């Protein structure tokens, strides 16, 4: 029974560290995307005023 | 004939003189300049995070 618990934990220890890195890394890229959003926004507004 | 009389009278005597651009502005949405929302500064920054992470990642719950 004890062996069963242990075997799970071995594989976990490495692979979980991968996810740890991965999650924060994606979030960083997504931060940079906000600057893109601002490009989208200003242009949309400009077309609208001009249409009026 | 009637075309000529009407044409002459109408065209000649009608003088355009519409609203100014200033007057126009009210009846439209006005120009918008850049927005400039700055750069937000996020959490998981500063040594608030570091001390927190050492301590917090010393014990976690199931």
């Amino acid at each position: 029974d004890r062996i069963d618990s242990v075997s799970q934990l071995q594989n976990v220890a490495e692979t979980t560290k991968v996810l740890f890195d991965v999650s924060k890394e994606t979030v960083e890229l997504e931060s940079e995307a906000f600057e893109l959003k601002q490009k989208v926004e200003l242009a949309h507004e400009a077309k609208a005023v001009l249409d009026s | 004939n009637v075309i000529q009389d009407l044409y002459l009278r109408e065209l000649k005597d009608t003088k355009l003189a519409p609203s100014t651009l200033q007057d126009a502005e009210g009846n439209v949405k006005p120009w918008n300049p850049p927005q400039k929302p700055n750069l937000p500064e996020l959490e998981l920054q500063g040594p608030e995070a570091l001390k927190a992470y050492t301590e917090q990642n010393v014990e976690t719950a199931h």
